[PDB]
DNA sequence: AAAAAAAAA
């Protein structure tokens, strides 16, 4: 199951509008998703499997290793003990795609490493005068829980991170995945792990027309056709904006307070409807991309309950 | 402790909420050069400009009056909102409308300006009350 | 083995609190100790005046003779002949138990454990001084210590017999120490009433009537026994004599 | 107390009142202290001297100083009903420490605040040099230096009339309630003296005239005037 | 060989102290202890190193002291009284003048008056701290018994009332003073604590202030805000004179033979002579009854 | 054989020591294979013994305690030797006991941070190790037991589980099996364990008296060591007649077990898919309090305790009454009878 | 490089 998790990260992969506007006004191309669901959803080896999918994903952790944040690769490591560093920089974060599970576990260091990698922002972290910042454009990919380990029948923003609002407010995409107990469809998950244990492979239950080769050629290849945005959808997204916002006009009606209000949602818009235009489509924008992103926005939230 | 302050508050309407879009989605489809950084370096070294008797009848007439509002036909004592930095502020905030445009001594509209930019400020500080 | 010192929280026992907020170790250290001891302090002047006066003894101007002769009376042995016999006593014996002797500690066991469970549905806490399995290899290990002293190969009724005695001390001084911590007293002042208005001073009933009356109306016996022994706790007016059948009002 | 890790230097750090040896301190904000310094202080004071014995260092230092400090009444602006102990949150101990108290209001009279505004204006631009003490700078100090190498004495009548001020003081203060007002001790005849010792060195006199022990008896009034008004 | 730095007393306030090495011949072995602030009198002499030329590239040369005398200034800083290496040692006329004194009738009289000449009144403070500093026996019973000959006073009252002078004045009396204050002294501070040497690299014991205060007097001031942490690291000090580690491997039990004499101040800020002792401090029963 | 009662507790360790087998694909990367228990209760319950009875009698063990161990010296140490002059990682306590099982005591005792450690091992039975110009991934499959105490003196049944232990939920979903133990007060079961434990101290060993100590003695008589099926010496097990039903040594187990981990490797089939899957509906969906919640994870349980079944019996193919005896123990263990 | 004691936050 889980297919509209699947196609945000097909989404995710093909990345957003980029190489800058007029002005020399900043827009990354990366988008940032983080899933929410409870222990045992499989969303850890939905990760591994995409950071097996993805040739740049890199998986992280809060410690357990310390040379993977905030600190060069090569700190003291010749030999000679010639202190090579970059001074602020993290591993590969340049046109990478970071995976972290457990994002509630990292401690301050990281969580400030993830605040500073916003927005295509540079890191520039000093300690010795150096200043070889590492050109942070980078996907964020994370997974996390609840310290309830449940979802709660109370305020959902409540349960949120347990993280800051404005570290929540970055993101573009936020997907709930909550565990309800049913007959008709736990059957199902029951018969399909069964099946696939007896086969000891994949079953041929699957049916799947295109191979893990194959995507990895296609998505190289959607990502070189590079569509640039078409101008008649201007007061279509203008109006959904509107929207949006009569929308921030009930978000204090609670229980599911999250349609706050930003303009990084319509920046989210704009940004996935270019991811859309650019999976298949030519050189050219549609409004159905636009409707597309308003529908996966919509599905994104009806998770909440 | 600080010389001024300013607030925020984004509250969602039709007719800003319009005006945004419009404005950063056609972003999204008379600017100086480093000639702003010799100009104001030239008026920070060149340029020492002082406050003149005139602004001074001003200056206390303005704080008089911040002064008077500051009681009522109430015998409650209401807040004392003028403070001496209030004046502090004034002072430097005329002083430097005096330092651009490359001026040598301060006029009203000097101190006009700093009043006015002071107290747009204390009218947005107010509380649910009043 | 550990022999350890403890002091309890507020100084003084205090008594009148509750034994629950007395003692701050959990379950789990007490259940390892076997034998706790609560040493409180008392003052009725005769036990005081037998203190000072070994204190005022013992101070080196006296005891420097007296202990003397406890080596020359042959009442007591000096440390080094102790330690010489304690290391020969633990290097050469080592007891085994009776059938009898099992059987009497299983008995025993039974018995205290279910003490405990009246005590604890009566608190509705659980007990702060735990009784486990842990206990019943307690008493075994005093009792072959105990038969070990004398060398003798085998443990008997009469080492037993001390070895309850001493667990029964050390249970009824710190785990049975007043259970209930101090129908409410509603009950306690109305059964208060009728004992002075029904039976007066320097007469007497039997034990059997009055279990019978207060069974009878709504006093039942759990009340009325708690009442009765506490009413002689207080001892100002109520005395027993012949056993526990003349109720006497003194 | 600091040490560098697996470095054998156990040193002592010097305070600000370690810096102030034989001279003037100046706290500001004097409300927000925490506990140890708090502890620490009313033995700073009063002793001249600070002990210490940790991690196997121990030291007495010394801490001649003469401390001045400020402070901002609870709630914001002082309430004239309650007196010094309800307004202030600081404790009664730390309180009889210090020799004397001033305390200053501000108001909203139209004659007042307008002087105000215009002697500030006049230092600003006018003349920012051109303000009239009687005295220069250098001849205050002149002054000050000369002054300070006077030690007064007392003679019968100071000590008769310094034993009736204390009778007195002891006496008025006491009769008001008790549990209530503790605020008069041998402390207070101790800063009395030493008062009436430097008014005496302010005159260049050796000797004490009962006019000065009269003139530090009405500030230490004043003091207890303050806290009733 | 010793290593002599400078008095926190006498170095400028902010700054560093200097080191220098001090030799010691014969007779003058153990006669200093680490911690204790001493006066040495010695001759100064300098003698080649290679080291030394090399790190810094001139004919520099080091510098010891031969000490030829040493004198205790520990505590008591007064040192007008008399001239001597010890101030508390006595000549054969001394003696006899202290046998001829101590025979008159009511000697303990004037003993506790002439005790803080200039503090008024408080006659019952002036005999306890004179019981107090006088001592008494300890008394061992067949090897097998100890008891303590040791006095422990405790003062209580309102502000104002020259404790910390008597205190003062105490710590220039005793032999063998400590002075402690406070939030000043922690546990492990007036216990002997546990320390690596930078040299050798291994746990050592280091004394704590109340091993100094060993055949002397332990005096605290502000009893009352001590932290309770900080105060019960002290009952075997006031009661079993014994101080036991058991730390890194370290198992040694310290002697400790020293009075302690307190001063604090009641809830409040004053006494309330209406309620009982229980209600007018926080201190408990195991405390209070030492 | 001397601990009374907890049968379901010898089962359940019976078929840990011999668990499922390890599953790897092209494409599903690993799959884990065998099963972690884990024991809470009040003092005095006799789990310590049983985890010192599950060291002697396993093929490897490592011993452990929370209180006395660091989790960065768990895992692996860097030593410089003395010959090479260079710096080499020294095993750590887990990893020497790959493929075998590690006995933790006072486990809610242990350091918080140390947990995480333990996580990791939980996650991919992979250990990584990147300090000091070292980057390697030590393998270290092994299983774990541990028996902890609640946060209270004693259990509390009124209470929730989540609330008298200490432990996160992120590694307690990581057990298998969650075992509660209480002391009930009993008279009957009082009188019976009381005959038990002092029939045990009475004891003796053979052809020693009573009256002296346990001596030391010395090593075997050879120093380096090395008529078939007619007299079943010791084959049949029962050392002493105390019951009607049979029993077995411990070498004999320990043979049995040997050739159980070697010679046979079973195969599910559907018959017992069918009633798996039946099973994990049924109870996932009868909406009543439980021990702990229930999650997809426990079907992955129920195949491999279906597996070790099918090891105890020695056949190659699952049949459906493992599935039945693998849910019984499973109710049991998160139902209660 | 890794374990263990101390004072301040
Ligand atoms: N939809 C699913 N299909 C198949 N297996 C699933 C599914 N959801 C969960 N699982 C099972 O859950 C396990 C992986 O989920 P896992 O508990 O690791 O993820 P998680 O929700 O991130 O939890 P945690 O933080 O506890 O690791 C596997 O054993 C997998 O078989
Ligand atoms: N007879 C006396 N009784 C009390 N104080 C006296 C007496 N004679 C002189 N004084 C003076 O009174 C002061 C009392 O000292 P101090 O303020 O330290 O007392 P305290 O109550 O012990 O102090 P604290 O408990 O706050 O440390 C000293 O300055 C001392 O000179
Ligand atoms: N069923 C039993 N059969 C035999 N002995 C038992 C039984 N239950 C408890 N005991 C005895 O209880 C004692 C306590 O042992 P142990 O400390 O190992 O138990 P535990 O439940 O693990 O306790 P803890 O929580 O303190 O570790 C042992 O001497 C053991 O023999
Ligand atoms: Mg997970
Ligand atoms: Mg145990």
């Amino acid at each position: 199951g889980n297919l509209d998790v699947k196609k945000a990260l097909l989404l995710l992969l093909v990345g957003g509008v980029d190489k800058r506007v007029g002005d020399g006004m900043k827009i990354r191309g990366d988008i940032n998703v983080c899933l929410m669901g409870d222990p045992g959803v499989a969303k850890s080896q939905l990760l591994k499997a995409i950071c097996k999918i993805s040739p740049r994903g890199v998986y992280t952790t809060g410690k357990g290793s310390s040379g993977v944040g905030l600190t060069a690769a090569v700190m003291k490591d010749p030999v000679t003990d010639e202190m090579i560093l970059e001074g602020g920089a993290l591993v590969l974060a340049d046109n990478g795609i970071c995976c972290i599970d457990e994002f509630d576990k990292m401690d301050e260091s990281d969580r400030t490493a993830i605040h500073e990698v916003m927005e295509q922002q540079t890191i520039s972290i000093s300690k010795a005068g150096i200043n070889t910042t590492l050109n942070a454009r980078t996907s964020i990919l994370a997974a996390a829980n609840p310290l309830y380990g449940r979802y709660n029948p109370r305020l959902s923003p409540l349960d949120n991170i347990n993280l800051p609002a404005a570290l929540l407010s970055r993101f573009d995409i936020l997907f709930l995945m909550l565990d309800i107990p049913s007959r008709d469809d736990d059957e199902k998950l029951a018969e399909h792990v069964t099946y696939v244990h007896m086969h000891n492979k994949q079953p041929d239950l699957d049916f799947t027309p295109v191979e893990p080769s194959k995507m990895r050629e296609y998505i190289a290849y959607a990502k070189t056709k590079r569509p640039v945005m078409s101008e008649a959808v201007n007061d279509y997204v203008v109006q959904a904006y509107i929207r949006l916002r009569q929308d921030s006009k009930r978000e204090m009606d609670s229980k599911f307070s999250f349609g706050q209000a930003t303009p990084r949602t319509l920046l989210g818009i704009i940004r996935l409807s270019q991811a859309l235009a650019k999976l298949r489509l030519a050189d050219m924008v549609d409004i159905d991309d636009v409707e597309e992103a308003l529908r996966l926005v919509r599905v994104s939230k009806e998770s909440l309950y | 402790r600080f010389d001024l302050v300013y607030l925020v508050l984004d509250k969602v309407d039709e007719k800003n909420d319009r005006e945004l879009a419009k404005h950063l989605t056609n972003l999204y489809l008379v600017l100086p050069v480093e000639f702003l950084t010799m100009y104001i370096s030239y008026a920070k070294e060149h340029i020492h400009p002082i406050i003149t008797e005139a602004a001074k009848t001003e200056l206390v007439r303005a704080y008089v009056g911040m002064r008077k509002m500051g009681d009522d036909s109430r015998s409650d004592e209401k807040r004392i909102t003028a403070t001496t930095r209030q004046l502090e502020s004034m002072i430097r905030l005329a002083e430097a409308h005096a330092k651009m445009k490359l001026k040598n001594v301060v006029e009203l509209e000097d101190v006009q300006e700093a009043v006015r930019l002071i107290r747009s400020a204390i009218k947005d500080y107010a509380t649910d009350p009043k | 083995s550990v022999l350890a010192a403890a002091n309890p929280i507020y100084g003084r026992y205090d008594d009148l609190k509750s034994p629950g907020d007395n003692i701050d170790f959990q379950t789990t250290i007490l259940s390892r100790f076997d034998m706790i001891f609560i040493v409180k302090d008392d003052h009725n002047e005769e036990r005081d005046i037998s203190i000072a006066n070994h204190v005022i003894n013992i101070h080196t101007g006296n005891a420097n003779a007296m202990q003397n002769q406890q080596e020359e009376n042959g009442s007591e042995i000096s440390i080094e002949k102790m330690k010489r016999y304690i290391t020969y006593c633990r290097l050469k014996c080592a007891p085994r138990l009776s059938p009898q002797a099992a059987e009497k500690l299983s008995s025993n066991f039974v018995t205290i454990r279910k003490q405990l469970l009246i005590n604890e549905l009566e608190s509705t806490e659980r007990s702060s001084i735990p009784i486990t399995i842990r206990q019943l290899e307690a008493i075994i290990r005093i009792t072959e210590s105990l038969a070990k002293l004398e060398l003798s190969p085998i443990a008997q009724e009469r080492h037993v017999d001390e070895a309850i005695r001493l667990f029964q001390a050390s249970t009824m001084d710190a785990a049975s120490q007043d259970p209930i911590g101090g129908t409410s007293l509603s009950e306690i002042r109305r059964f208060e009433q009728e004992l002075k208005r029904r039976l007066p001073i320097g007469w007497s009933t039997s034990y059997q009537t009055l279990r019978r009356e207060f069974v009878d109306t709504h006093r039942f016996s759990q009340l009325a026994l708690d009442k009765a022994l506490y009413a002689l706790e207080k001892h100002e007016t109520i005395q027993l004599r012949h056993q526990g059948q003349n109720i006497y009002r003194s | 107390v600091v040490r560098d890790e697996e470095g054998g230097d156990y040193t002592i750090e010097a305070g600000a009142l370690m810096l102030a040896d034989n001279g003037i301190c100046c706290i500001d904000e004097f409300d927000k202290m925490d506990i140890s310094d708090q502890v620490a202080i009313h033995e700073a004071m009063e002793q001249q001297t600070i002990s210490i014995a940790k991690a196997g260092i121990h030291a007495t230092l010394n801490a001649r100083t003469s401390i001045l400090a400020a402070a901002n009444p609870v709630g914001g602006r002082y309430n004239r009903k309650l007196s010094l102990r309800g307004n202030l949150n600081m404790t009664a101990p730390i309180m009889s420490r210090f020799d004397l108290f001033f305390v200053i209001l501000d108001d909203c009279n139209e004659k007042i605040d307008t002087e105000l505004a215009s002697h500030i204006v006049d230092l600003h631009m006018k003349r920012d040099e051109a303000i009239e003490p009687p005295f220069s700078a250098e001849q205050l100090r002149r002054y000050i230096k000369y002054a300070r190498t006077f030690k007064p004495i007392l003679t019968k009548e100071a000590r008769s009339y310094l034993v009736e001020k204390y009778k007195e003081l002891r006496k008025d203060d006491a009769q008001g309630f008790s549990r209530s007002s503790y605020r008069i001790t041998v402390r207070q005849l101790e800063s009395m003296i030493r008062l009436s010792e430097a008014i005496a060195r302010a005159n260049c006199v050796d000797e004490i005239t009962p006019s000065f022990i009269a003139e530090a008896y009405d500030l230490l009034r004043q003091s207890i005037i303050r806290v009733d008004v | 060989r010793v290593t002599l730095q400078e008095a926190p007393g006498t170095v400028p306030p902010g700054r560093l102290p200097r080191h220098r090495e001090v030799i010691l011949l014969a007779d003058l072995v153990d006669v200093s202890k680490p911690g204790e602030e001493v006066e040495v009198t010695g001759i100064y002499k300098n003698n080649y190193d290679g080291n030394l030329n090399a790190k810094n590239g001139f004919p520099v040369f080091a510098t010891i002291i031969e000490a030829n005398s040493i004198k205790r200034r520990e505590g008591n800083t007064a040192n007008e009284g008399e001239e001597g290496l010890d101030v508390f040692s006595w000549t054969e006329e001394e003696e006899r003048e202290f046998r001829k004194i101590s025979r008159d009738r009511g000697i303990i009289d004037k003993i506790i008056s002439s005790m803080a000449p200039s503090i008024y009144g408080h006659r019952d403070i002036k005999t306890a701290v004179a019981c107090s500093l006088f001592g008494g026996v300890p008394k061992n019973v067949n090897g097998k018994h100890s008891i303590r000959g040791d006095i422990n006073v405790l003062l209580l009252g309102d502000p104002g009332t020259a404790k910390s002078q008597i205190l003062k004045y105490v710590e220039k009396t005793a032999h063998r003073a400590v002075f402690a204050t406070g939030q000043g002294a922690s546990a492990v501070g007036l216990t002997a604590s546990v320390r690596k040497d930078p040299i050798t690299k291994e746990w050592t014991l280091e004394g704590g202030a109340l091993v100094l205060a060993d055949k002397g007097v332990c005096l605290i001031d502000e009893f009352d805000k001590m932290n309770d942490q900080d105060r019960t690291s002290i009952h075997e000090a006031m009661e079993q004179q014994s101080i036991s580690i058991s730390k890194a491997g370290i198992v040694t039990t310290l002697q400790a033979r020293c009075s302690i004499i307190a001063a604090a101040n009641p809830n409040g800020g004053r006494y309330n002579s209406t309620l009982p002792l229980a209600q007018n401090v926080s201190l408990t029963e195991p405390i209070l009854s030492r | 054989p001397s601990i009374y009662g907890h049968d379901h507790i010898k089962k359940a360790i019976l078929l840990m020591l011999m668990g499922g087998v390890e599953k790897n694909l092209e494409n599903g990367s690993h799959l884990r294979g065998d099963i972690n228990i884990l024991m809470v209760g009040d003092p005095s319950t006799a789990k310590s013994q049983l985890l010192r009875f599950v060291l002697n009698t396993a093929s490897l063990a490592i011993a452990t305690t929370g209180r006395g161990s660091s989790g960065v010296g768990l895992t692996a140490a860097v030593t410089t030797d003395r010959e090479t002059g260079e710096r080499r990682l020294e095993a750590g306590a887990m990893v020497l006991a790959d493929r075998g099982v590690v006995c933790i005591d006072e486990f809610d005792k242990m350091t918080d941070v140390d947990r995480v450690a333990i996580h990791e091992v939980m996650e991919q039975q992979t250990v990584t190790i990147a300090k000091a110009g070292i980057h390697t991934t030590l393998n270290a499959r092994c299983s774990v037991i541990a028996a902890a105490n609640p946060v209270f003196g004693q259990y509390d049944v009124n209470r929730d589980p989540h609330q008298n232990i200490a432990l996160p939920d992120s590694l307690l979903s990581r057990f298998d099996l969650l075992f509660v133990v209480t002391d009930d007060i009993n008279e009957i079961r009082d009188r019976s364990i009381s005959e038990h434990v002092l029939r045990t101290h009475r004891y003796l060993p053979p052809g020693y008296l009573e009256g002296e100590p346990v001596r030391e003695r010395l090593n075997l008589s050879l120093a380096v060591g090395e008529q078939a099926g007619a007299k079943l010496a010791k084959n049949k097990g029962n050392y002493n007649g105390t019951e009607i039903p049979k029993l077995v040594t411990i070498p004999f187990l320990r043979k049995y077990v040997q050739y159980a981990k070697e010679r046979v490797i079973p195969q599910l089939t559907q018959e017992a898919i069918n009633v798996i899957v039946k099973n994990y509906t049924d109870l996932r969906n009868d909406d009543n309090t439980k021990k702990s919640p229930i999650t997809a994870r426990t079907l992955e349980t129920l195949i491999r305790l279906a597996t070790a079944h099918a090891k105890v019996r020695l056949s190659k193919t699952v049949n459906k009454v493992d599935a039945k005896v693998a849910a019984n123990l499973l109710r049991f263990a998160l139902l209660g009878e």
